[PDB]
RNA sequence: CGGCCAACUACGUGCCAGCAGCCGCGGUAAUACGUAGGGUCCGAGCGUUGUCCGGAAUUACUGGGCGUAAAGAGCUCGUA
RNA sequence: GGGAGACUGGAAUUCCUGGUGUAGCGGUGGAAUGCGCAGAUAUCAGGAGGAACACCGGUGGCGAAGGCGGGUCUCUGGGCAGUAACUGACGCUGAGGAGCGAAAGCGUGGGGAGCGAACAGGAUUAGAUACCCUGGUAGUCCACGCCGUAAACGGUGGGUACUAGGUGUGGGUUUCCUUGGGAUCCGUGCCGUAGCUAACGCAUUAAGUACCCCGCCUGGGGAGUACGGCCGCAAGGCUAAAACUCAAAGGAAUUGACGGGGGCCCGCACAAGCGGCGGAGCAUGUGGAUUAAUUCGAUGCAACGCGAAGAACCUUACCUGGGUUUGACAUGCACAGGACGCCGGCAGAGAUGUCGGUUCCCUUGUGGCCUGUGUGCAGGUGGUGCAUGGCUGUCGUCAGCUCGUGUCGUGAGAUGUUGGGUUAAGUCCCGCAACGAGCGCAACCCUUGUCUCAUGUUGCCAGCACGUUAUGGUGGGGACUCGUGAGAGACUGCCGGGGUCAACUCGGAGGAAGGUGGGGAUGACGUCAAGUCAUCAUGCCCCUUAUGUCCAGGGCUUCACACAUGCUACAAUGGCCGGUACAAAGGGCUGCGAUGCCGUGAGGUGGAGCGAAUCCUUUCAAAGCCGGUCUCAGUUCGGAUCGGGGUCUGCAACUCGACCCCGUGAAGUCGGAGUCGCUAGUAAUCGCAGAUCAGCAACGCUGCGGUGAAUACGUUCCCG
């Protein structure tokens, strides 16, 4: 990914919407010996995301990088997928596995802010989290830790769903101060919604 | 490795026509000493200028000098203060009288010559050479009607120690086909590290038109 | 045109002078190279002779001598596992006179007269009686044949 | 002032002299050796060596494993 | 076929005695040691003795695991189902512990047929202390004990509860049809969801979901080793470290390459032929050694009649010597100029120096022109193809190589492109989680094969006329060629059969030609750090008083050798003399050069005529045919070598040219191991022209035509 500053004189760069959040986490050279030597290959594993808290997960192969890097942007904006959350935080504390991958996140406090290692702190950078608490445990790897970073946040669900599982209202659910951050995250959408509307 | 004629050569009885043109007994070794030093002659400044295509149509002992280009205005600078000087310097080298004829192309992108012109002339100014190529096509791959490219660069592509040949395409590109009517071009980049050799292929068309 | 299958052979005009089919190939297996109307003057000129130590005709003595060294039995060189095995196998009526003419050309050049068409003459005539080399390396081809009977048996 | 790891160019030696925490750099065009400019990080300090905890879920109570990766006693009966 | 003990059965192998009966048997990839000829192997009868249990018998039964199959009898262990009669949590696991525990091995005593470590001989091999062969002791067997190990493996500790199914088979109970089906409890296999796993896989017989107890692991070596202890008759087992060292050692799957793996295919790959090379002489090229110098490159296939399509001087890069400095060649500066430069004379090997004649064209400031003196600088065939570009070879004219978008997979990746058939071919059809495209293959182009239309000189000459000497030679003619333009024509198009009624294949007709008619041109993605800084261009490094440059002479041609490609041969299908018939293509200006004359002949003198369908290369050939002679021989074969005598080209044929004449007259009698080319106008043989070139090392290279074969049964074997 080298030699992106240009302007051009051409038709257009055709800029437009979706000015999401992207993520390029690692790239390798991917090799395949044939008869007569080796032909490289090239893997982009790319993160898009926008700050309320959709995710994507993109897989690029092509043997350029930016070819790669672009089809991971498509292939994870063919594939989103939605984080529930409180405020900027996450609801309560997960553990996924993707085969080896596990991450542990679990919530904090706000202000402490997104402490993860580089490839669930891609995923949590992209989604509409600020303030979590993360942990990759096993398989060292970007792939597998994206992954499982993705199948820790699809163990995640409302503290409504869960109350609507068991039939119960919520209070019921919830204990009280997870309730009253749902009132100061709820209360500072309303001022920088009504903020957004004047 | 590749041992792959020079199309232009290869199709230059059937489609493509000489870029030389007279009929000569005895006569033709000066005619080919003379049409190597006008060549010599109109390699440096209208390599500036633009050139593509030069051809010497020779009638009695006059000569005619056509020159193909991409722009008329840095071939004729002021009126005969450019064109003169480059002819008047044919009419004493060449012991002769110059007509000079002097003609732009519709399109500099999809003469094969200027492609390689404008592809290696980039390569020189320290650009990347995959943005280079991968613009050198875009661009002609349009535009007017232009139905293959290929280009090959080979060389010490990015300064490295490594001569690295790179294939680019899009669309069709048949060489053993000889109702083609292929350009071919072949311009050679000069970078501080050395000289990175620029092949474009352009396929214009099935047509024959014979 | 081995492995495709069999492949189509030229058919073979008679003899001007004798009208057979076995005196053209006579010729045409005399011809050391370049020179076959000096390859029918010597088949010519010996059959001439043969005429003159027999006073019949011709092609008849060379159908005798003919047939004379025309072997039935070929042995091969088939090698089944670290042996060489002479193996006897039936020969073709064209393979069978292939044989037959070109050993006697060859031995008819082995042979110690004075210019080649004396040679092919006392060739043809002790072919015909029985008594030249090339019936002996008939009776030493079914020598190695018969010798060698057992081997046969592959079916190859 | 290769990579991790903020920070790059020329000159000089070209498997030498040297470097290095690991991966590894030196075989006359080294951003990895030595000198220079320049940059970065610290600052009355700044580097090295040693010793300990951390990262190490790498002795796993919290928090690991045992078909083939290290790992199921050859198989039973039975005392605590 | 759970275990132990006891008794017994037959087939087979070996030996033994006795018949019958003869020279081989045995053994192997092929053989030989070996047993025989003293009576073997073979066959028949009888006898001994030992061990193992054909068939039933297998993905089957039983046992805790090892393990267990001839039969019968005796003693004994466990399992399963059914009823629920009894006891009433007595269950589970189990550190240490005791017991069982294949094979090999160990002790004492028996037994010893077959097999058989060790051990011989034989063979194979470079060598076998090996496989293969012949013999052969411990052992294998039984009694009584040791030992305690195995890939003792389901590589899966024991118990328990639950979690879609489908289909086999083993044991037993019952409801229904009335053996069939159902339901049930216990067992053992194959496939399959969910779930699980790193992946393969597992999947109600879990590697799934959970609980209980035990064993065990903590990077690879060092090492299951030392030290110590315990057990053991011993072999050894058990328990079990550290220094030190490495930056890994591993698991599964992927793409390739590879295989003395499998299948299916092809190519002068082998086979069938024909002709060669390797031995002789020479011609060229290379190695090596020489040398003042033997310039430089190219060393498996794919270097070695290759860069060279022309080394006396030149070329030329090398050597000894003589010169030389802004240089042999440019261009930008300064600075003087006025001619530069020329045509000579002289001295010199020549470069060069010194004398003699000519002295500029515009303008008024210079330019055209050079020399100086400097200045940048030119110049390098100096180095690096492991810094490159360009051009090229090769795998191979082999059939392949990819991509887009979709799906499959955590991923590398796959799929497509695999399957069925077909093809010269990823050619093409039919299927199939793929659907399409692209570069290749084919086609477009040239040449060759037939005809139609056009077509008339320099080309043809039939029908006409005229020639006479010499012929289309000449008036003439479009008829035949032929020359070059346009066009038709081969498409499985037409008929028969196989084809899945698809592709395609076997035959037939028409046709000049039949199935990509023949041959070209055409080299995919890439490989090999292949070739080339000496064609050129070029990055960097080096020389700049020489690694530049000018000339004479020398060398690149040397030669005790070794290789490589060619040519002439070794003779009678031949040699030599005489007579005679048929080509194709080409080449030509300070070139090709005729008749005539002089030579023996290279050639000399001369110039007809042609920038060439015209003239010249003679109307063109040679091998061919007719005739004569030679008689199998170191020759009337063979021409190397050497001597004399010439001609031509060039300033110059000494080192180093070709050609002719006279003489001279060597090796060589078809060529060891090995090896090469070629499938039809091919091989073989026969001349002809061309490029390069003043001349030629041309027997080379590129082409042209003449005469013209044999064989291909077929994929076992070698090669790709």
């Amino acid at each position: 990914r080298g030699r992106r500053d240009d302007r051009g004189g051409r038709g257009r760069d055709g800029g437009d919407k979706s000015n999401y959040i992207e993520r390029v986490v690692s790239i390798n050279r991917v090799s395949k010996v044939v008869k007569g030597g080796r032909r490289f290959s090239f893997t982009a594993l790319v993160i898009v995301g926008d700050g309320k808290g959709m995710v994507g997960v993109g897989y690029g192969k092509a043997k350029e990088v930016p070819a790669a890097i672009a089809k991971g942007v498509e292939e994870a904006r063919k594939n989103f997928f939605r984080v529930p959350l409180i405020g900027s935080t996450i609801t309560h504390p997960v553990q996924g596995e993707a085969a080896a991958g596990v991450v542990m996140l679990r919530p904090a406090s706000p202000g402490t802010g997104v402490i993860a290692g580089g490839a669930a702190r891609a995923v949590l950078e992209c989604a509409g989290v600020h303030d979590i608490l993360a942990k990759s445990l096993g398989s060292d790897n970007a792939i597998n830790v994206v992954h499982a970073t993705v199948a820790a946040l699809k163990l995640l669900q409302r503290p409504e769903e869960v109350a609507a599982r068991r039939g119960l209202p919520i209070e019921d659910v919830a204990p009280a101060g997870m309730l009253k951050a749902r009132r100061e995250s709820e209360a500072l959408a309303a001022a920088a919604a009504r903020e957004g509307s004047a | 490795m590749g041992q792959k004629i020079n199309p232009h050569g290869f199709r230059l009885g059937i489609t493509t026509e000489w870029k030389s043109r007279w009929y000569a007994d005895k006569q033709y070794k000066d005619y080919v000493k003379e049409d190597v030093a006008i060549r010599k002659l109109l390699a440096t400044g209208l390599e500036r200028a633009g050139i593509a295509d030069v051809e010497i149509e020779r009638t009695r002992d006059r000569v005619r000098v056509d020159i193909h280009t991409a722009r008329p205005g840095i071939v004729i600078g002021r009126r005969g203060t450019e064109a003169d000087r480059i002819r008047a310097d044919l009419e004493k080298l060449t012991g002769k009288q110059v007509q000079l004829n002097i003609l732009e192309v519709k399109n500099p992108e999809s003469q094969a010559q200027l492609v390689a012109q404008g592809v290696a002339e980039q390569l020189s100014n320290r650009v990347a050479f995959r943005r280079a190529m991968r613009k050198a096509i875009q661009s002609a791959m349009r535009q007017p009607n232009v139905k293959g490219i290929r280009v090959q660069c080979s060389g010490r592509l990015g300064g490295a120690e490594m001569s690295r040949s790179e294939f680019y395409r899009e669309g069709r590109v048949p060489l053993h086909t000889l109702r083609a009517d292929i350009d071919y071009g072949l311009y050679e980049a000069k970078t501080t590290f050395g000289r990175i050799g620029v092949k474009v292929w352009i396929y214009k068309g099935d047509i024959v038109g014979g | 045109m081995p492995r495709k299958g069999p492949a189509p052979k030229r058919p073979l005009v008679n003899d001007p002078v004798y009208g057979s089919q076995l005196v053209t190939q006579l010729v045409n297996k005399v011809l050391l190279e370049g020179k076959k109307s000096l390859a029918e003057r010597i088949v010519y000129g010996a059959l001439e002779q043969a005429r003159e130590k027999t006073g019949t005709d011709p092609v008849v003595t060379l159908k005798r001598a003919l047939d004379n060294v025309k072997p039935a039995l070929e042995v091969r060189s088939r090698r089944v596992g670290g042996a060489t095995y002479q193996v006897p196998v039936e020969v073709r009526p064209d393979r069978s006179t292939t044989l037959a003419l070109r050993w006697l050309v060859n031995f008819s050049r082995q042979r110690r007269e004075k210019t080649m068409v004396e040679r092919l003459a006392n060739e043809i005539l002790d072919a015909s009686n029985g008594l030249g080399a090339s019936v002996k390396r008939r009776e030493d081809t079914h020598k190695m044949a018969e010798a060698n009977r057992a081997f046969a048996h592959y079916r190859w």
